[PDB]
């Protein structure tokens, strides 16, 4: 599950969220949605349908979904989630990583060390 | 911390800079550049004596700092011409924001001698202004 | 940097030593303060004796310094020597807290003492 794109993220409009599935080995699959922990009429994203992914030797299938959803919301700290169900899975679990949240370092130093410059 | 690019005592700024041709990728490598600001608690803001509070502001602009605005001499053809280096130097009157180990700062003061005044001269560096 | 001297220096105890150090001949060169002072650990560098008159309380008697400013050169002269003056040192000009520096290293070895049979 992958985070928005930058730029749109500047026009602060909508923002679009993508739903990844791949490498799976028989071709049936439901893709799912849902907003915090309550789901979205089905009406409101758009699924494809799977395909035969260029792979060597053995063969798997492929599936994408998105989500136009608020820009406000992303940028309040709403989360959105991802439910691909599966046959060949113990219990067809989700997977819920995006919200809206550099790497900055700190130093204190004695450094009565025994001789050097600036 | 290797070749030196710019040595600037109004400002008391120095920069230099080095290729570190770092270890893993061997084929490519950072460049590093090194920059000392040593900034002085004490001195007013002209160099004269009542002018103004001490100091509080210190701005350096690296465009100014790397400026170089005297003339050279370039061989072209089998000749000796002359050329400036820059596109901005038209014009001391930069503010230096430290003393320099080298050159006189002096001032004037009127004192009394019984009758009339005078225009007494007055050091103030020391060390730099002996006549010799 | 431009400041000059002898790197090690070897005698014995009892003994006198005279160790010179250089410097550019400009003006204020001439003019400033000169010193010698035992860089020891803990962060100092404790000045021993000066150009102003400063001479230190284990100095007295023993030492003296001399300026030159036509060679551009200044003297110092040491005698009674010790094994606790076994240390580094540094010639100089001006404020110890810059750098117009030059380390010198001295040690200070035993004499013979009740085997003189040789
Ligand atoms: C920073 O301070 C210095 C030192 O005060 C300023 O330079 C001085 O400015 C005064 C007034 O402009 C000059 O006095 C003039 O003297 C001549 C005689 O030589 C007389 O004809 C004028 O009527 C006036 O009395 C003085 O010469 C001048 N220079 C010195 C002392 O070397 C300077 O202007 C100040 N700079 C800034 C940016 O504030
Ligand atoms: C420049 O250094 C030389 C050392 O080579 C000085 O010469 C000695 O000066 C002392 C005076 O303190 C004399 O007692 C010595 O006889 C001189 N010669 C030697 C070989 O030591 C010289 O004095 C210095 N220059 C000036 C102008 O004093
Ligand atoms: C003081 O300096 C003179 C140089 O004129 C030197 O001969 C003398 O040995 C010095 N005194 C000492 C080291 O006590």
């Amino acid at each position: 599950l992958l985070p928005p794109p930058s730029e749109e993220l500047a026009l602060n409009e909508l923002v679009t969220l993508t739903c990844l599935a791949r490498g799976f080995s028989p071709k049936d699959v439901l893709v799912r949605w849902l907003q915090g922990s309550q789901e979205l009429p089905r009406e409101k994203y758009l699924t494809w349908a799977s395909r035969q992914e260029p792979s060597q030797g053995t063969t798997t299938y492929a599936v994408t979904s998105i989500l136009r959803v608020a820009a406000e919301d992303w940028k309040k700290g709403e989360t959105f989630s991802c439910m691909v169900g599966h046959e060949a899975l113990p219990l067809a679990f989700t997977q819920k990583t995006i919200d809206r949240l550099t790497h900055i370092n700190v130093s204190v130093v004695m450094a009565e060390a025994d001789g050097t410059c600036y | 911390e290797r070749i030196v690019l710019v040595d600037n005592k109004c400002k008391c700024a120095r920069i230099t800079s080095r290729i570190i041709r770092s270890s893993e990728d061997p084929n490519e490598d950072i460049v590093e550049r090194n920059i000392r600001i040593i900034v002085p608690l004490n001195n007013r803001e002209n160099i004269s004596d009542p002018t103004s509070p001490l100091r509080t502001r210190f701005v350096y602009h690296l465009s100014d700092l790397c400026k170089k605005c005297d003339p050279t001499e370039v061989e072209l053809d089998n000749q000796i011409v002359t050329a400036t280096q820059s596109n901005i130097c038209d014009e001391a009157t930069e503010t230096c924001y430290t003393y320099d180990r080298n050159k006189c700062y002096t001032a004037v003061v009127p004192l009394v001698y019984g009758g009339e005044t005078k225009m007494v001269e007055t050091a103030l560096t020391p060390d730099a202004c002996y006549p010799d | 940097s431009p400041i000059f001297g002898p790197e090690e220096v070897n005698s014995v105890e009892g003994n006198s030593v005279s160790i010179t150090c250089y410097y550019p001949p400009t003006s204020v060169n001439r003019h400033t303060r000169k010193y010698w002072c035992r860089q020891g650990a803990r962060g100092g560098c404790i000045t021993l004796i000066s150009s102003e008159g400063y001479v230190s309380s284990k100095y007295a008697g023993r030492a003296n310094l001399t300026n030159f400013p036509e060679n551009g050169t200044f003297v110092v002269n040491i005698a009674q020597l010790s094994q606790d003056d076994s240390g580094r040192y540094k010639c100089g000009l001006g404020i110890n807290s810059r750098g117009l520096s030059f380390d010198v290293s001295l040690e200070v070895s035993q004499g013979p003492g009740l085997l003189n049979d040789t």
